[PDB]
This record gives C-alpha cells, sequence and structure tokens, in this order.
RNA sequence: CGACG
RNA sequence: CGUCG
DNA sequence: GGGTATTCGCCGTGAAAGGG
DNA sequence: CCCTTTTTATTCACGGCGAATACCC
C-alpha cells in the first residue's frame, strides 16, 4: 500500500482541489428538524447526508439511482465511511499570518527575515507600519516608522509612497525576496567570520534558506489565504435534552470564524475608512489565532463557566492527546478484569478463570463450534441456546478452554514479566486465581488488587503466547541472571521448619534405611521431624559424558530433610539439602537445578517445592503472642545508666565546661550506643534462650521461637523490624532535617505516650509523601527513558571490531564491592589478555565467556579485560550478536531480531522507585605502587610530591590490585616504593586549609618588590598579607656564591609569585629546605539518576585543560580574571574566564598536565568527552550509575546502561566540511557520516572531520530523522514546524513508526518479514 | 507438555519455529492434512508444536512437501 | 466486567471503557512496550488494528472465527486516517507515499 | 470538566 | 483503575 | 571601533452578557 | 439576532532558549 510519508505545506491550491464546495451559511441546527442545513458546518451537499443513499427532499430509495445529482440542492448518494474523507474550505477576503511559524522559538519568519519579533508583534497587530518599495530612498527597506512619520513620509518623498499594513506588507516582502540571490550573498558572506555567534547564526541561515531552497515549498504559503476544515462525523453533536444545548468548542470557533468572515464581507461592501476595517482585520486575526491554537498568548479565551477551550492543536499534543491516547494506547475487545485470589491448587503454567468471564470472553468461540458440531440451526439459534443459561454449551467449553492460553496483565506494568501467559481453568466464583509463584514478578498482593486478563484470536497470536510469553519459560530476571521464581514468605518458613537441628527430640539416636521409612516414622508418629538420625541415601553425579553414576552413602541428616530428598531429583548432590535451607538458599537450589538439569525438570521442582511447603506450613503451626516478643531484664539497667550520663553531661553543661554544639553530639553518640547495646543484648537473648537436657547436664542451642524463625530465615520481615519491635527503635528523626537528641525508650510492646508517637507520625507522613511523588517521578523517568532507546534491533551476527572498553573491577578504597565473576559473564572479549606470569595467549579474540572462563580468568588473577561493549561496535543501524553478548534470559546466545533497548529501558525503570528522592592510610598488607608522580628526596630523608594527579595503588603478593587511594597535591609520604606495608599505619598526611607552594631546592630565600602600603600589608604575630597597581612580587632565591640558580631543562628561573589573600611568616636572609611551606594561603537518589541520564551541566562546574603548556595571567580581578595557557611550539586563540568563586588550584611553579582539575566539584560531562577520550565518559558514568544503585541494594547489568550511552552520543558535528555537502558548523547523525566517508576516504576524494558530542535523554530523542516518534514524546508544534519547512521524508524503520500506522513492529519474525520485503523489492 | 524447551535445541532461534508451526496448522485447519502424530484431545497449535520436535515438519521439510503438492498439481493439469 | 462485542464511539473507531457502559480494557504504552520486549509481532498487529479499528476487517474476523478459520487481516487504522484528516485541516501537508 | 478512594 | 452528572 | 559575560523573561514538562 | 462601558485582580520545580545593557584594548 504504502512505505513512506511525505510532509509539506499546503498549496492553496491543493486545499480547493481537495474539498468540494465553499460555505456561506454560519448556522448549523436548526433547532426543528433533524436534517441539517443546506449549508453551513453540518452540510449535506458538501459532506453528504447521515442516511446511506437518501437525499433531503426523500426522491432517492433504490440503490439503481446512484449516479446522478439532485436538483433541489445537489445533495448526491453517499455512504457512511465517505463521509469522513469529505471536506471543505473557508475563503478569506483579508490575509493572515500562521501561529507555528510565528512562535517556533526560533520564529520561522524571523529567521527568514532581518526582523527581530517585537517588529513582527508590531506589524501582525497593526502597531508600526513597513516601507514597500522605496527604490532610490535614504531610509532603510526594514524601517520602523511611527503614526506620526507616515505623514511627513507620504508628504516628503517625490514619488508614490505605498506602505502596506497588515499581512499583505508581509506577503509583499515574502513575494519582492528572491532565494537564489539571498543564498548567493549569505555564502559570499560567509568568509568574513569575524564573530563565532554571528558565524553560528548565518551558517543556520544558510541552512534554513538551503532547506527551502531544495525543498517544493514557497516561503509564501505560511501566509493563510484558503482555510481547510473537519468533516462533521469527526466532530460529533449529539443532541441532549435539557435546558441548555450540548455543542463542541471547535463547532463554535468555526462558527465565530464564519461569523468574523462574514462582517469582514459585509464590511468591504460599504466602503469603510481604515480604522474600522483595521479593527475588523485584528478581530479576524484574533478568531484565527483562537481556532487554530489558543493558550499561547497572554490571553486565552473562555467559553463556558471559566474553561478554557480546546483547539486543533490542544487535542494533539499532552497526554490527553491523540498521539498517547488513541494511538499508543486504545480500548481492546475480548479483554476483562476481576480480582486476584491466591489458589494454592493450581500449578505454574495454568491460573483459574472464572466460568462466566469464561462464557462471555469466547462467545464467537462457542459459537463456531456450535456452527461446526451441527447442533444450532443459525448463529442466531446458538445466541439464544447461550443467553438462556443451558446445560448443553457447558462441556462444549471444556473443548476451548484446554490448549488456548490467555494473557494476564497487572494495571501497573514495569517490565516484561507484567505480561504473561496462563492455560486457564474452569473455576467456580468471580475472581482470577493468580498462582503465588509469579507473585514476586507481578508485584502483586492480595489486598484487593486487580488485574487484567485478554484472549489472543490470532493463532500466530497463540502461537506466540504459547512459546515466548509463557511463565514456564520466562524464569530468569532480565536485568541479571537470577532466577524470578522464589518462595517468599510461607514456603520458606515451611522448609525452614522442616530441615532445622535440635538436641533431643522423640526417635533420637535411630539409623533408618531410606527415606521412604523416614516419612512412615513421621506420618505415623513414632519418631519427630527435627531428629538427627542416620540414613542410606543414593545419589546421583553426571561426572561423565551420556551416563549417570551413582553412589550410595550413610550420612547423619534430619528426618525432615530425608522426607525433602524426595523433592530433590537426581541431579542434585546432599550438599544443598543438609544446609540451614533459609531464604537464599532455595534460590541457590533453584539455580544449580537451572544450570545443571536444565528449563524443564525446574518447573515441575519448584511446584513440588511450593506443594511441599504449603503442606508442612500447616503441619507448623507457627503463631505469634506476647510470650514471643521478649524482653531482656537488663534493659533498664542500661536505660538507667544511660540517663545518669545525659544528666551529669547536662549539669556539665550548665556548669559552664562543655558547649551545646559538643554536647549535643555526645548525647546522641551515648543514647546510638545505649540503643547498640540494647540490641545486642535482645538478639543474644532472642537467639539463646532455650536449654533442653540430654543426660544429666543441660546444652544450649539455637531457640525454637516464631518470631526468631521469621526473622531468621528471611521469611517475612528483617532485622531492623525486629530491633525496633522488641527492643528500643532508636532516635526519630525531625522532616526538616535534623535530629531530636532524645530518643524513644519504649518499644512497642510496652505502652507509649502522645510523645513517642508524634515524630513517628511526622516520619511517616515523610516517607509516604516521598513515596508518592519519587513513584510519578520514577515513571516520568521510564517513560523518558523507553523513547531514547526504542530502535535498536540486533541485525547481525558478527560484525569485527579491534576496539573496546577495559573491563576492570573499581575500588573505591576500601574493600571490593563487585567481583571479576558477575562482570565479565557472558560477553565478548575484545582483543587477547595478556599473562603477567609467562606471557602468552589464553583466549581468542571473537569467543563467548561461559560458566567455564571465569574460573580460569580468576584463577590467573588478570588485572584487566578488552572486553567489547556495545558503544565500541560497528553495525550500522543497530548492534551485533557478539558485542551485547548474554541476554541473561537464556542460556545461550541472544538470537538476531530482538528489540533489547526496550528491555534496557524497563529493566533501569523498574528498581527506580526504590530509589529514595584528614589522612591517608591502608587497611592490609602488600606493596604499594606511584603513578604520574616525581619523587624529590628531602632533607630529612622522606619523599614530597610534585604532581597534582597522582594516585596510589596497592598489589598484593600474587600481583593483583585489592586498594587504591587519590592523595592531593602537597602530602608527605612515609612508606618507600617495594617496601612491604602493614594495617594501621598512616601513609599521607596534609592539611586541608592550606596550600604549599614549596619548592624542590634550596638556598637562602630574599624578598623581591615588597612595599607596604601598594600591595602588602604588615600588622602577636610576624607575618604580613599579600593582597603601583599591576606590579607583582617574586620571590627570588641565593646561592652560596652568590650568582643566579637556574633550573637545568626548563627556560623558567627560579621564582615564584606571592599569591592573594595569603600571609607570609618567614622573613628573608635564612636558609630554606623542602618540607616548610613559606606562604600560608586558607544530592544522591532518582534526581541524581535523572541529573546523569540528562546530561545536565552542574551547578558549579570544573574547568579542565584543553592543551599542555605554561599558565600566564592576563588580569588580576579588576573587573574580570583572564588565564593564559600557551603552549611551547603553538599558539592560542583561548582565553577563559573566572567566576570569582572557584578556588585557584593550578599554580605556575607546577608541573601542567592537560586533564587537571583546577576546581573542587562536579564535573561537566561534555568536557571529559571532548578531551580525555570516549571511552572515558561512558566508564565513568556506568560507574556512577550503578554506585547510586548499589547505594540501595539493586543489580542491573552494564549492557543495559551502556546503550542508553550508545544512544547518546548517537549525534554528532562535522568541524571541517571539504569536498561534502555538509556544513561545518551542523549536527547530523553518524551512521551518515561513516555510510558517506567510506566511499570518499577510498577514493581520490577528501572526507570530513567529525567530533561525537554528548546529548540528554531530551535532545536526542526528539532529534532524529523520524518526524512521528519525535512528534509523540514530549511536544508536536515544534517538530511539526520543522518537518513542514525542511520536508522531511519518513521512511518506517524503527518500531514506534509501526504503531502509529499499524502493521508488524520490527520483532524477530518482524525481522525476517522486513528482510524477506527488502528481498522482494 | 507444558513448556517450549526442545524445541529451542531443535531451532535455535526461536522465531522461525513459530513461523513453521503456524503454517503447519495453518494447512489442517483451513485446508485439511493428515495428523502425523496420534492427537488426545489436542488443538492444532499443539499437534503442529508435536509435529516439530520429533523431526516430521521443518522448515526444509515443508518447502519441498508445498514444492512437490504443487509439481504434482502441474503434473495432473498437464494431463 | 468482561466485553467480547459491544458498542464504540462516534469520534473514533474505539471500544468504551467502564462498567456501567459496556465497554473493555484499556491497552496502555506500557503494556506495548511490555509487548515489544518480547517478540509479539501478531499479538501487537491484532491488539490494536483488529481488536478497536478496522470496521471492515474485524467483522471479517468475527465471521473467519464463526466459520472456524484462525487468519486476520491487517487492514488500515482509522484512528490514524482521523490524525491525516486534523493536520490536514491545518496548514501542514501530509500524505501516503508508495 | 470537578470530587472521592 | 473505577463511580457520578 | 566591537564583542560575549551576566541577567531576566518566555516556554517546555510533570473584558464580554442584557433586553426588547 | 445586536452594541457597549466600568472596572473579576488572583500566586509550583526545574531546565532550555532568546534578547536589552555593558568595560576593555
Ligand atoms: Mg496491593
Ligand atoms: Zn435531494
Ligand atoms: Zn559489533
Amino acid at each position: 500500500e504504502f512505505d513512506a510519508i511525505k510532509i509539506a505545506l499546503a498549496s492553496p491550491d491543493m486545499i480547493r482541489s481537495w474539498s468540494f464546495g465553499e460555505v456561506k451559511k454560519p448556522e448549523t441546527i436548526n433547532y426543528r428538524t433533524f436534517k441539517p442545513e443546506r449549508d453551513g458546518l453540518f452540510c449535506a451537499r458538501i459532506f453528504g447526508p447521515v442516511k446511506d443513499y437518501e437525499c433531503l427532499c426523500g426522491k432517492y430509495k433504490r440503490l439503481k439511482h446512484r449516479g446522478v445529482i439532485c436538483e433541489k440542492c445537489g445533495v448526491e448518494v453517499t455512504q457512511t465511511k465517505v463521509r469522513r474523507e469529505r471536506m471543505g474550505h473557508i475563503e478569506l477576503a483579508s490575509p493572515t499570518a500562521h501561529i507555528w511559524f510565528l512562535k517556533s522559538l526560533p520564529s520561522r519568519i524571523g529567521l527568514l527575515l532581518d526582523m527581530p519579533l517585537r517588529d513582527i508583534e508590531r506589524v501582525l497587530y497593526f502597531e508600526s507600519y513597513v516601507v514597500i518599495e522605496g527604490g532610490m530612498t535614504n531610509l532603510e527597506r526594514q524601517q520602523i516608522l511611527t503614526e506620526e512619520q507616515y505623514l511627513d513620509a507620504l508628504e516628503e518623498f517625490g514619488d508614490e509612497f505605498d506602505a502596506k499594513m497588515g499581512a499583505e506588507a508581509i506577503q509583499a516582502l515574502l513575494k519582492s525576496m528572491d532565494l537564489e540571490q539571498e543564498c548567493e550573498q549569505l555564502r559570499e558572506e560567509l568568509n568574513e567570520t569575524n564573530s563565532e555567534t554571528k558565524r553560528k547564526k548565518l551558517t543556520k541561515r544558510i541552512k534554513l534558506l538551503e532547506a527551502f531552497v531544495q525543498s517544493g515549498n514557497k516561503p509564501e504559503w505560511m501566509i493563510l489565504t484558503v482555510l481547510p476544515v473537519l468533516p462533521p462525523d469527526l466532530r460529533p453533536l449529539v443532541p441532549l435534552d435539557g435546558g441548555r444545548f450540548a455543542t463542541s468548542d471547535l463547532n463554535d470557533l468555526y462558527r465565530r470564524v464564519i461569523n468574523r468572515n462574514n462582517r469582514l464581507k459585509r464590511l468591504l461592501d460599504l466602503a469603510a475608512p481604515d480604522i474600522i476595517v483595521r479593527n475588523e482585520k485584528r478581530m479576524l486575526q484574533e478568531a484565527v489565532d483562537a481556532l487554530l491554537d489558543n493558550g499561547r498568548r497572554g490571553r486565552a479565551i473562555t467559553g463556558s463557566n471559566k474553561r478554557p477551550l480546546k483547539s486543533l492543536a490542544d487535542m494533539i499534543k499532552g497526554k490527553q492527546g491523540r498521539f498517547r491516547q488513541n494511538l499508543l494506547g486504545k480500548r481492546v475487545d475480548y479483554s476483562g478484569r476481576s480480582v486476584i485470589t491466591v489458589g494454592p491448587y493450581l500449578r505454574l503454567h495454568q491460573c483459574g478463570l472464572p466460568k462466566k468471564m469464561a462464557l462471555e470472553l469466547f462467545k464467537p468461540f462457542i459459537y463456531g463450534k456450535l456452527e461446526l458440531r451441527g447442533l444450532a440451526t443459525t448463529i442466531k439459534a446458538a445466541k439464544k441456546m447461550v443467553e438462556r443459561e443451558e446445560a448443553v454449551v457447558w462441556d462444549i467449553l471444556d473443548e476451548v478452554i484446554r490448549e488456548h492460553p490467555v494473557l494476564l496483565n497487572r494495571a501497573p506494568t514495569l517490565h516484561r514479566l507484567g505480561i504473561q501467559a496462563f492455560e486457564p481453568v474452569l473455576i467456580e466464583g468471580k475472581a482470577i486465581q493468580l498462582h503465588p509463584l509469579v507473585c514476586a514478578a507481578y508485584n502483586a498482593d492480595f489486598d484487593g488488587d486487580q488485574m487484567a486478563v485478554h484472549v489472543p484470536l490470532t493463532l500466530e497470536a497463540q502461537l506466540e503466547a504459547r512459546a515466548l510469553m509463557m511463565s514456564t519459560n520466562n524464569i530468569l530476571s532480565p536485568a541479571n541472571g537470577e532466577p524470578i521464581i522464589v518462595p517468599s514468605q510461607d514456603v520458606v518458613l515451611g522448609l525452614y521448619y522442616m530441615t532445622r537441628d535440635c538436641v533431643n527430640a522423640k526417635g533420637e539416636g535411630m539409623v533408618l534405611t531410606g527415606p521412604k521409612e523416614a516419612e512412615r516414622l513421621y506420618r505415623s508418629g513414632l519418631a519427630s521431624l527435627h531428629a538427627r538420625v542416620k540414613v542410606r541415601i543414593t545419589e546421583y553425579e553426571k561426572d561423565a559424558n551420556g551416563e549417570l553414576v551413582a553412589k550410595t552413602s550413610l550420612k547423619d541428616t534430619t528426618v525432615g530433610r530425608a522426607i525433602l530428598w524426595m523433592i530433590v531429583p537426581k541431579g542434585l548432590p546432599y550438599s544443598i539439602v543438609n544446609q540451614a535451607l533459609g531464604k537464599k538458599a532455595i534460590s541457590k537450589m533453584l539455580n544449580t537445578c537451572y544450570r545443571i538439569l536444565g528449563l524443564k525438570p525446574t518447573v515441575i521442582f519448584a511446584d513440588q517445592i511450593m506443594y511441599t511447603g504449603f503442606a508442612y506450613a500447616a503441619r507448623s503451626g507457627a503463631s505469634v503472642g506476647i510470650d514471643d516478643m521478649v524482653i531482656p531484664e537488663k534493659k533498664h539497667e542500661i536505660i538507667s545508666e544511660a540517663e545518669a550520663e545525659v544528666a551529669e553531661i547536662q549539669e556539665q553543661f550548665q556548669s559552664g565546661l562543655v558547649t551545646a554544639g559538643e554536647r549535643y553530639n555526645k548525647v546522641i553518640d551515648i543514647w546510638a550506643a545505649a540503643n547498640d547495646r540494647v540490641s545486642k543484648a535482645m538478639m543474644d537473648n532472642l537467639q539463646t534462650e532455650t536449654v533442653i537436657n540430654r543426660d544429666g547436664q543441660e546444652e544450649k542451642q539455637v531457640s525454637f521461637n516464631s518470631i526468631y524463625m521469621m526473622a531468621d530465615s528471611g521469611a517475612r520481615g528483617s532485622a531492623a523490624q525486629i530491633r525496633q519491635l522488641a527492643g528500643m527503635r532508636g532516635l526519630m528523626a525531625k522532616p526538616d532535617g535534623s535530629i531530636i537528641e532524645t530518643p524513644i525508650t519504649a518499644n512497642f510492646r510496652e505502652g507509649l505516650n502522645v510523645l513517642q508517637y508524634f515524630i513517628s507520625t511526622h516520619g511517616a507522613r515523610k516517607g509516604l509523601a516521598d513515596t508518592a511523588l519519587k513513584t510519578a517521578n520514577s515513571g516520568y523517568l521510564t517513560r523518558r527513558l523507553v523513547d531514547v532507546a526504542q530502535d535498536l534491533v540486533v541485525t547481525e551476527d558478527d560484525c569485527g571490531t579491534h576496539e573496546g572498553i577495559m573491563m576492570t573491577p573499581v575500588i573505591e578504597g576500601g574493600d571490593v564491592k563487585e567481583p571479576l565473576r558477575d562482570r565479565v559473564l557472558g560477553r565478548v572479549t575484545a582483543e587477547d589478555v595478556l599473562k603477567p606470569g609467562t606471557a602468552d595467549i589464553l583466549v581468542p579474540r571473537n569467543t563467548l565467556l561461559h560458566e567455564q572462563w571465569c574460573d580460569l580468568l580468576e584463577e590467573n588473577s588478570v588485572d584487566a579485560v578488552k572486553v567489547r561493549s556495545v558503544v565500541s561496535c560497528d553495525t550500522d543501524f543497530g548492534v551485533c550478536a557478539h558485542c551485547y553478548g548474554r541476554d541473561l534470559a537464556r542460556g545461550h546466545i541472544i538470537n538476531k531480531g530482538e528489540a533489547i533497548g526496550v528491555i534496557a529501558a524497563q529493566s533501569i525503570g523498574e528498581p527506580g522507585t526504590q530509589l529514595t528522592m584528614s589522612s591517608i592510610q591502608v587497611k592490609n598488607k602488600g606493596s604499594i605502587k606511584l603513578s604520574n608522580v616525581k619523587s624529590v628526596v628531602n632533607s630529612s630523608g622522606k619523599l614530597v610530591i610534585t604532581s597534582r594527579n597522582t594516585e596510589l595503588k596497592l598489589i598484593d603478593e600474587f600481583g593483583r590490585t585489592k586498594e587504591s587511594y587519590k592523595v592531593p597535591y602537597g602530602a608527605v609520604l612515609a612508606k618507600g616504593d617495594g617496601e612491604q606495608v602493614a594495617g594501621g599505619e598512616t601513609v599521607a598526611n596534609w592539611d586541608p586549609h592550606t596550600m604549599p607552594v614549596i619548592t624542590e631546592v634550596s638556598g637562602f630565600v630574599r624578598f623581591t618588590d615588597m612595599i607596604d602600603g601598594q600591595t602588602i600589608t604588615r600588622q602577636g604575630l610576624s607575618s604580613l598579607v599579600v593582597l603601583g597597581k599591576d606590579l607583582r612580587p617574586a620571590l627570588k632565591i641565593v646561592d652560596a656564591q652568590g650568582n643566579d640558580v637556574l633550573i637545568p631543562g626548563t627556560d623558567m628561573p627560579a621564582q615564584y609569585f606571592l599569591p592573594g589573600k595569603a600571609i607570609v611568616q618567614l622573613e628573608d636572609g635564612v636558609q630554606i629546605s623542602s618540607g616548610d611551606t613559606l606562604a600560608r594561603i586558607p544530592t544522591g537518589g532518582l534526581p541524581r539518576v535523572a541529573d546523569l541520564f540528562e546530561a545536565r551541566r552542574p551547578k558549579e562546574p570544573a574547568i579542565l585543560a584543553e592543551i599542555s603548556g605554561i599558565v600566564s595571567f592576563g588580569k588580576e580581578t579588576k573587573g574580570k580574571r583572564r588565564l593564559v595557557i600557551t603552549p611551547v611550539d603553538g599558539s592560542d586563540p583561548y582565553e577563559e574566564m573566572i567566576p570569582k568563586w572557584r578556588q585557584l588550584n593550578v599554580f605556575e611553579g607546577e608541573r601542567v598536565e592537560r586533564g587537571d582539575v583546577i576546581s573542587d566539584g562536579p564535573e561537566a560531562p561534555h568536557d571529559i568527552l571532548r578531551l580525555r577520550g570516549v571511552h572515558a565518559v561512558t566508564r565513568y558514568i556506568v560507574n556512577e550509575v550503578q554506585d547510586v544503585y548499589r547505594l540501595q541494594g539493586v543489580k542491573i547489568n552494564d549492557k543495559h546502561i551502556e546503550v542508553i550511552v550508545r544512544q547518546m552520543l548517537r549525534k554528532a558535528t562535522i568541524v571541517n566540511a571539504g569536498s561534502s555537502d555538509f556544513l561545518e558548523g551542523e549536527q547530523v547523525e553518524y551512521s551518515r557520516v561513516k555510510i558517506a566517508n567510506r566511499e570518499l576516504e577510498a577514493n581520490g576524494k577528501v572526507g570530513a572531520t567529525y567530533s561525537r558530542d554528548l546529548l540528554g535523554i531530551t535532545k536526542a530523542s526528539l532529534a532524529t530523522e523520524s518526524f512521528i516518534s519525535a512528534a509523540s514524546f514530549q511536544e508536536t508544534t515544534r517538530v511539526l514546524t520543522e518537518a513542514a519547512v525542511a520536508g522531511k521524508r519518513d521512511e518506517l524503520r524503527g518500531l514506534k513508526e509501526n504503531v502509529i500506522v499499524g502493521r508488524l513492529i520490527p520483532a524477530g519474525t518482524g525481522y525476517a518479514y522486513h528482510q524477506d520485503r527488502m528481498r522482494r523489492r | 507438555r507444558v513448556t517450549v524447551q526442545d524445541a529451542v535445541e531443535k531451532i535455535g532461534n526461536r522465531f522461525d519455529l513459530v513461523l513453521v508451526a503456524a503454517r503447519r496448522a495453518r494447512q489442517m485447519q483451513v485446508g485439511g492434512k493428515d495428523p502425523l502424530v496420534p492427537e488426545e484431545n489436542d488443538k492444532t497449535t499443539v499437534i503442529a508444536l508435536r509435529e516439530i520436535e520429533e523431526g516430521l515438519i521443518n522448515n526444509q521439510i515443508l518447502d519441498v512437501r508445498e514444492r512437490q503438492e504443487q509439481q504434482e498439481q502441474e503434473a495432473a493439469e498437464l494431463q | 466486567h468482561a466485553r467480547s462485542t459491544g458498542s464504540y464511539s462516534l469520534v473514533t473507531q474505539q471500544p468504551l471503557g467502564g462498567k456501567a457502559q459496556f465497554g473493555g480494557q484499556r491497552f496502555g504504552e506500557m503494556e506495548v512496550w511490555a509487548l515489544e520486549a518480547y517478540g509479539a509481532a501478531y499479538t501487537l498487529q491484532e491488539m490494536l488494528t483488529v481488536k478497536s479499528d478496522d470496521v471492515n476487517g474485524r467483522t471479517k474476523m468475527y465471521k473467519n472465527i464463526v466459520d472456524g478459520n484462525h487468519q486476520m487481516e491487517p487492514g488500515m487504522p482509522e484512528s490514524f486516517n482521523v490524525l491525516l484528516k486534523e493536520i490536514r485541516s491545518l496548514g501542514i501537508n501530509i500524505e501516503l507515499e508508495d
């Protein structure tokens, strides 16, 4: 049918040829007859009548009379479908301007003409005139004259002075201006390049003129002459019954426009003066302003009851527009909604469906079965048999709800596990039974939550729901390789109560023959569940290839573990059963069963675990009470000594010894210590409270308390809630930021007053408002994050790249946080890894890292592995199967044709709701390593540093790095190179208030150019403060001979300039050495994630060095501060400024290097990309986002951040144009440059130089090749104006463009169909 | 069966097997083909997915079967 | 509440919503994103073109389900035609190229 | 188009 | 996500 | 003769109803 | 179905982008 969408401007002849007649009458409804009027908005001879093949008079009632015209008014026979495409047009006696080309920010008319916006508003609102056709006139052609200048402007010039007022003057200025000679003069003006802002503005104007030249549109079409209308079927007017009439606002706006046009037409036929026709044209301008788009001005109109009317543009943009509520999200049929229910008797691949919902949602299937079985006569007889509640169609439902899966769905959807497929069964009730194993993925508790169910109709949809969207196929998380099917609270409690160790029970000390005898002894009551017995077990191993061996052994175990061993299949050993079996142990057991056996035995094993847990949860009988929450008897003594200590420190404060600012910290510290002591005593009382004797003396074991069993196994509730329940809950903080020094003394078991209940309500209301705002902030963040990487499909399997990233575990300063196994799992490396010991080849280039190569990688103890990433790929329009690696859902590689960007955005946006809104020493033993620092020896035997970007590492005895630190400039070193250090030893010591000015050489110091009164002030203390205006002092040194001391290698002499606001204590004439300073000078969370992904500029950014070279001061803060960094063999046209707030860290007598930080604070993400490299900003933002995520505890793999990073820097700019058609100041795509330079560099032509720039999630999404996906994201008017001016041709390539036109998205089968379509074409 | 795992081991793409199973189950419903496996109160999708796993129905097998049926049709129309 | 076939709106060819009026459930944009996380090509093709739009296509799909054919047609969404007639009502021209 | 959970 | 006019 | 740092506004997202 | 005159004047957080005055060589 169609393959592309072309958008351009609207010619008036095209609008005249689109319609069929002209409207003259403004009246629509006559309020007496049901038939519409012969002329108006609800026309009959233009759009057509309502009745199929019937005119207004009532003369055509036969279908054979189709093909003639009516003689009464001209109403032909039509249908109900063709009435929606017929349109009408309205002529305009006075021209008017457009709104989308006036306030486009920047304006199109303001960019095309040499005029600011305020003069265009003055001409369009009839405030000032413009001179037209001056010719030989001293006045400028674009000169603005006032009302008093028109008289002498007309009576002064000898020629005819004709100046138009309104849109006709703009139309004459557009018709009198050409395009080729103007762009030729602008290209001739390109060689001046006086200022850079004028240069980029001039190249923008040249690009706009070229976009007007190459397109087939005219600039004169912005002035509206013919205005089309909407069909009446798109604006329904239902006749209501009441005192007032119900109508649409757009019809009233069109009626007001026709009324103003008819008033202007009646006004032009009476020879009216200038002011009344000026007011009439102004009223028509306000009418066409209110019709197209109102609210952009300062005065938005209100129709009725103080409500702004929705124009043509208001019902398109926004959240309630047509793009978001009618195209991407539509209402569907064959759907239901009910309340969820547990239903523990079901399996994993099935759910429970009511009989009424299964009878309602499957009406045409029942009708088709009754037609094919030959039981009903027609469809009406089957309908009468269905709606009469007969017992004949009930067993027919057993044949259609047997192998037909339905699509269960929750109303909040965060990722792909929110929509799963189950095979529904017929239950009795009005509720849906949702399986408890998928409740961890659905995040749905049974406190009145509702879920939706959908019924697929197509055979391919049923096969895709069975093979891809099934619950048995999706058992792993999309963000990481962890199983999502976990026992939450009840099954883990049953497995913890069944498998536990006791010291004395019924039937202890007997040996059994097998697990069946243990189950028989448990069911008969002769033996207890928790007793140390000996059974004969046979475990199966698969160490051989093709068969499974067996071994028989007798181990001391429990009766409950012997019962649970029958649940465990042959593929798992006995080491996973004989443990404590907490919460993570069952997850590790299921992961081991999935990684050893596979998917088929795991889905039965999890169901058997859930069945055994639900069976033994009734046999346990765990209950809570008063005696279960014990109280420590030594709590009151700790409270008494704590209150005595607070009373003693309050007496010491009131006596006048310790100030309040330290006394408050002492009080909160001793209260935190008392709270920790009470918590430790409560934990020691809870974990050791039961003693059971065996023979004579007694023994102490783990207590069998119910709350301790629910807290230790991880069933429901963390340890902090048990600490707040039994022991004291601690200190409750104020919501403004402070915290009250007195804590809550009594716990929840004891009574409370109203003072111990107020601050808790304050914190609870603060947390509730915080989560109620941050869930909407996370929803907006993931809505912005889906549309960035929505068009990335894997199209290739292997490409071949030589670049990559340096994957290494990051060190923050203490211990490790992420090991080597969870960073490189399932990712293809780039090149060969160098061995530090023997220097051979370990891995090849293009190979996958499975669960066996990581063991060799951690046994070899490598430092950094060059691994291919998503950013360093070379595939055009997508990535390959090797640059991504494992998809974290299956054990094999990702198949070709998977949209991984949507999965990455859904896995990033899902745990976003959980996000809230002096000396350097070592810790362990090992050697040290210095980097980027020159060691200068001192007189005392120590080493001083000179560089600013130094960094210290800790190398172990094997060769790995386990600790790193960052020391600033000006700190002495205690340990040397190659010296083994111990724990608890200081390395570097410095002061954070004084910056050093110490040189590396010695000599007798001497003051130079220090006059008291102009630059220094002498004012106990023997020192002078350094503040003849442009004369800087110097610090020269004299040796023992008397000549000058020159540093070999550097042309700079041995002098130092004194900085401002610094004191100099030591005078001149003394011997100095190295080590004595001469001059003494004095948000994390979800907004941090939004700031990192949006790539916003910080509040106080840091300045990075562009080119390495010596520094030079231009000014000394007179009005500004200018610094010059000049190189040795080059010049510099770069002069930066200082915002007079950042501390100057770079000095004049130190080593310079490009890439040093001179201002403490956050750095800009754009400066690190353009100066350091491309693989440095990516690892930095990935490590920062991972640090923010690991501050809470969530686990997201690095590829999901890397694909968004790759989509961020997709745009690029051209520095040098050369022989290409692109300019040197435009922003185009990187893929077009990459496919254009391939034919230029291989041939004899020259290529263009490109430089990648970083863009946020908002700027990169709106700037793309398409105009449909950019119009439905945030805004609509600006991208539609750009697509109308430039004339872009859209191609349906991505995923979002196929949802609007309604066809197959590029899925895997979508990629197969697209490749078949490209092969056929 | 209750899960689709061995079809991934047979065809490691998990997108073309759905298309060839729909092509097998469509001709057994609209046109009418003899099922190669015995059915026990099953629909055409489960029958096609069961015929995929044994190896009697594949992509190139169905293509050469359609080609042989078209050649038989042209040979019948020739005589 | 459940609906297989019911009434539709007049401004657009979409089913209604609620319990007092005979309407169906809303398939939001997050459900489209979750379907795009899977393959779901023919599942998304039948969700927003056959069930809601294609007033001549959904009758053919109902007749195919009645006669016993689980085969659909792509058709043409009516909401895109409403959008094309709405942008053409302004001074912006937009058409389909073959 | 507003109120409520 | 619903109810009401 | 001439230019960008700083600042300050505008926009993006979550005056017309009453009688005869 | 059509003119006019005495004053309805109603309150976010954060970021991107466009425009009128200025000190220094
Ligand atoms: Mg709930
Ligand atoms: Zn007629
Ligand atoms: Zn690649």
